[PDB]
């Protein structure tokens, strides 16, 4: 239920807005993963 | 959906291009987690425990045994909801805007959806990052006409409760002076029993350019840095110490600890940029898109932060 | 005061004469293409709900404060205390709706003006009217507030007496 | 359709919450009858027929015999379609607002577009069943302000060219005088050869408390029963009581043959396609109705109304 | 302008603007003219 997978198809626009926040928790989350201080 | 909404594909399309913000530099990734509101009020119970008496040996028969009371603490953080509104081209009429090298009107500053989008998103993020770091918010450099905010809305610069030490004008550039200051302001702090967590540490770039110079008869082999490094390890039971520079910072020295347990970050899940279904349409090429973003939901314990600031006048 | 205004130990007893609520929708007759503004209003001077209002541009926020007619911007139409928001229908455009009177006896017809503290009074108190304002309805009191049916359209040309 | 418009399949769902109007108490089943219009006029054409002269005996040869002659009558009624307007909350926006077993914002008044629409189609019937019965629109308890209406659209209270009786402001309070002049119309009543019908009578509350006064261990509800079954051919009488009636008094048969209602087929309440958005959470939808259509013979109806002073 | 808080009903908004900016570079062509020895 995210942007990043192509394979998902949004049906309407609140899963739309979901599949947003769920990008931004990802990206966030991949940020972290990836920082190195 | 997408067969239906291009700007809602345009969106799907071009979100991956907005960088991320900055102020996820400022916190530990279990300080923060996202909480499911757009505008309103949201309380937090904390409880504690404590002990009545000294302890019951247990022995032969006994009936009556020390007890543990409890308590608990309400916590109330508020959210408010804001909205951007921005112009740029219909869909259909991009052709006919379209040139060898660009899509769009230079003479009328009129921009395709999907970039007018990235833009918008870019300055309101610009914007979250300014009101999470500062606590208010403005779009004048003097920081005036500021927007009035609901209570329990704060930042990391105007929680109230903290230490707060200034550090004179005549002394603006005695680093001994201000280091004196932050020392006792670090002296003040007061961490409980969670003191044996890294710190973190703010300061603008001016500072930042002073921490670098040689520690004062100066001294080799160690700097201004490693001075603060030691003096923040002697009370973080020798944890680990982060300095960051930012530039919306201004003479200012922003020092707290990265534990969850004093310092979260409940921000809403909404609270970055996210388009709205609606969009105004006429005869013209021209159409209008609203952007919405929240903000809110910060919550520190009192007399964590350090706060030192350089006057200049 | 207040709007909304609590707990009750019962509830409140035609389809006749139930619009005399203080916190009733403001627009008798709404219209799409009403353009509605919002402002900041001072939450310790004057509550500005129901009340013509005027722009107090402050060192920190354009605020919204109770106003006369001859320096009126527009008309409180709404206020969310939460927020202490105030929504402005602009003087430019019309309104049909109630509004809040000092006066518990004004007949139907009648020309109307507002006062300092934005509140509709008779027009032949002196002052110079300079806004189009006719009661639609006599004044009832809501026991206690008057509140009176109003229409006002525009600014007046030369000013009356 | 309800895969794409929610407000649609919402009305659908809660369509059925809606009470029936009480303006059906005052009709028979077979004195209603729909007609497809919205706003406009239509014109009825009642058709009767007539003996020119005595029959004609068929014996031998004859070749003049009686004719059975006809006639036409065109009556006119008007429709008139009226709209309100209600704001609501946004589908989308719901679910902030979905609190603990209520949905909506009880500080800004602000409900569920299906509660709304359910409200406002209530109110809406209320002043459908008050015009019905009176045939004035008001809103205000004085019942002035009223919507000027359109000709040929009346209601059972003003119907013209009907049995109008007025009882004097000193005789308010002599149920002996109101009886008096209540049979008086009766005796003015014109039914024909239809007078074989149950007949319907509504009052106001106050002449309802007057009714059950004894009679001057008989009451004046029982002696008005026996009256009008006197000249009903003692069919079945009922009695109503309406507070949207003061100080009046109506008698009138349940013959589809001398009163009809051919109220439009859109009359009760009915969505509008159109639902003003923006970037709020708040939406605004639209409600229709009709109005009209009532027609009753001459001299069918009997007004009686009480001065006060 | 400063946000507008999404509250009740609204629909004046602050706006966002846009602005283009066009960058030219220049580029001059010069010569020099000097005197020698044909094929002191």
């Amino acid at each position: 239920a995210s942007l990043l997978d192509s394979n998902f198809v949004p049906i309407n626009f609140t899963e739309f807005v979901q599949a947003i926040s769920n990008t931004y928790k990802q990206r966030r989350i991949q940020f972290y993963e990836n920082l190195k201080r | 959906l997408f067969d239906e909404n291009y700007y809602a594909k345009a969106v799907a399309n071009i979100i991956g291009e907005v960088k991320d913000p900055i102020m996820y530099k400022w916190f530990s990734p279990d300080q923060i987690e996202d909480v499911d509101l757009q505008m309103g009020y949201q309380k937090t119970v904390k409880w504690d425990a404590f002990l009545n008496a000294n302890p019951t040996t247990i022995a032969n028969e006994v009936n009556t045994i020390s007890t543990i009371g409890f308590s608990s603490e309400v916590v109330r953080l508020n959210y408010l909801k804001l909205q951007y509104k921005f112009r740029h081209l219909k869909q259909t009429s991009e052709k006919f805007y379209t040139s060898d090298s660009y899509i769009g009107d230079i003479n009328n500053n009129l921009l395709p959806f999907a970039q007018a989008y990235k833009l918008a998103s870019s300055e309101i993020i610009k914007l979250i990052n300014h009101f999470v770091l500062t606590g208010t918010v403005s779009i004048q450099k003097d920081g005036k006409n500021q927007k009035r905010l609901l209570p329990n809305m704060y930042g990391l610069l105007n929680m109230p409760e903290q230490i707060k030490e200034e550090v004179a004008s005549g002394d603006k550039d005695k680093m001994d002076k201000i280091f004196e200051k932050i020392e006792a302001g670090l002296s003040k702090l007061e961490l409980g029993d969670e003191f044996s967590t890294p710190m973190m540490v703010i300061v603008d770039p001016a500072t930042s350019l002073k921490l670098v110079k040689p520690y004062a008869a100066a001294s080799s082999c160690e700097k201004w840095e490693d001075v603060l490094i030691q003096t923040i390890k002697a009370i973080n039971n020798r944890e680990d110490v982060y300095i960051e520079t930012s530039n919306l910072l201004k003479h200012k020295i922003l020092i707290y600890p990265l534990n969850s347990e004093l310092i979260k970050f409940k921000p809403s899940k909404y609270m970055l940029p996210t388009p709205n279904e609606q969009v105004d349409k006429d005869s013209t090429d021209v159409a209008h898109s609203y952007i919405d973003f929240v903000l809110g939901g910060l919550l520190a314990t009192r007399k964590t932060i350090l706060q030192v600031n350089i006057k200049q006048s | 005061y207040s709007k909304s205004m609590i707990e009750n130990k019962v509830f409140s007893s035609c389809f006749k004469s139930k619009n005399e609520r203080v916190d009733a929708y403001s627009f008798a007759c709404s219209s799409y293409t009403d353009k509605i503004e919002e402002y900041l209003y001072d939450p310790a001077n004057s509550f500005p709900y129901k009340r013509g209002v005027k722009l107090v541009p402050k060192e920190n926020s354009i605020y919204v404060e109770v106003g006369a007619d001859t320096d009126m911007y527009g008309i409180c139409v709404d206020v969310c205390e939460f927020s202490c928001t105030a929504y402005v229908l602009p003087i430019t455009n019309n309104f049909e709706g109630y509004l809040v009177t000092r006066n518990p006896s004004i007949k139907i017809g009648e020309i109307l003006d507002i006062n300092n503290n934005g509140v509709i009074i008779k027009a032949g108190g002196g002052p110079p009217t300079a806004i189009n304002i006719y009661a639609l309805s006599d004044s009832f009191t809501i026991n206690s507030i008057n509140l009176i049916k109003v229409a006002i359209f525009g600014n007046r040309g030369l000013e009356k007496t």
